[PDB]
């Protein structure tokens, strides 16, 4: 099994900061087999970079990737607030296919009015709307949890 | 163009079985290798099955061999995952994915996911002896507990929204 290790596990940054996420592989692979994905909270993963350095369609030019052998990296030249996400690397060299544990990129002081007031109205709006799919995901998890709690009780009532 | 829509998820007992489906559209289905990848409650991504474009080759990780089966129906542009001998480790969001190139195995499109919950029935061992009155009482007590957990989440997100709203209003 090819083990995939990401650093950091979590980080908090401000819009404007450079971001580097590293991926370390337990044996050498070709640069054609190392890919990156992003996942906005409340959404499914999406391909970000393929074959180490190629941007997937719709990915803006602030993203880049490099590396070879066992050491790979993803770089965001200048973070934007919309880049808050979890990022995953993946090897496609051999079975079993494996992913890194993920790197969660959060906003530094993201709920601070003093920081937020300098943002554009467009960017504040995007951030506001990014919260609703997160909330909905958490609510659906609670509903599923309670569906499972109901089940053995319903079965016992039905069994009389 | 490319659309992938999963269905068939839900509650299932340990040892039971489930069949997941993925309806694919906006591309030539039979020209692409397809996979299932799951996301655990701890948010780790775990590959569970791949099937080649023509259906001749199928691959699985060790933890799933002899338990799951991946297949595809060329006529209906549909991918399936037959899940059996279910364990608690299988509780996850299951995604259908397409691989663009067989020479790199990058997953270029993902569906919205369908949720599978392996639900333990062990409480039945004592609940089966209770009266119907007392079972319904327990069932009734679950609703305000759920409503309270949901309201707490709504309040947490209101707290997150308000500074953004104030920043907008200061413009």
């Amino acid at each position: 099994q090819i083990v995939v290790t990401q650093r950091p596990t979590t980080m908090a940054a401000s819009p404007g900061d450079k971001i580097i996420i590293t991926c370390s592989v337990s044996s050498i692979i070709s640069s054609n087999y190392l890919h990156w994905y992003s996942q906005k909270p409340g959404f499914s993963p999406k391909l970000l970079i393929y074959r180490t350095s190629n941007l997937a369609s719709g990915v803006p030019p602030r993203f880049s990737g490099s590396g070879s052998g066992t050491s790979y990296s993803l770089t965001i030249g200048t973070m934007e607030a919309e880049d808050v996400a979890t990022y995953y690397c993946q090897q496609g060299s051999d079975i079993p296919l494996t992913f890194g544990d993920g790197t969660k990129l959060d906003l530094k002081r993201g709920s601070d009015y003093e920081f937020l007031k300098s943002w554009t109205v467009e960017d504040l709006q995007k951030r506001l709307l990014a919260l609703d799919p997160m909330m909905e995901q958490e609510i659906e998890e609670i509903r599923q949890k309670y569906q499972c709690k109901r089940q053995p009780i319903l079965d016992a009532i039905e069994a009389k | 163009d490319v659309k992938l829509v999963e269905s068939g998820g839900g509650l299932v007992k340990p040892g039971g079985s489930l069949k997941l489906s993925c309806a694919a559209s906006g591309f030539t289905f039979s020209s692409y290798t397809m996979s299932w990848v799951r996301q655990t409650p701890e948010k780790r991504l775990e590959w569970v099955a791949t099937i080649s474009s023509g259906g001749s080759y199928t691959y699985y990780p060790d933890s799933v061999k002899g338990r799951f089966t991946i297949s595809r129906d060329k006529a209906k542009n549909t991918l399936y995952l037959q899940m059996g001998s279910l364990k608690s480790e299988d509780t996850a969001m299951y995604y259908c994915t397409r691989i663009g190139y067989d020479e790199d195995y990058a997953m270029d499109h993902w569906g919205q996911g369908t949720s599978v919950t392996v639900c333990s029935g062990s409480d039945y061992e004592f609940l089966k002896s209770w009266t119907v009155e007392d079972l319904q009482k327990r069932l009734l007590a679950l609703d305000p507990m759920m409503e309270q957990e949901i309201e707490e989440i709504r309040q947490k997100y209101q707290s997150k929204r308000q500074p953004i709203l104030d920043a907008i209003e200061a413009k």
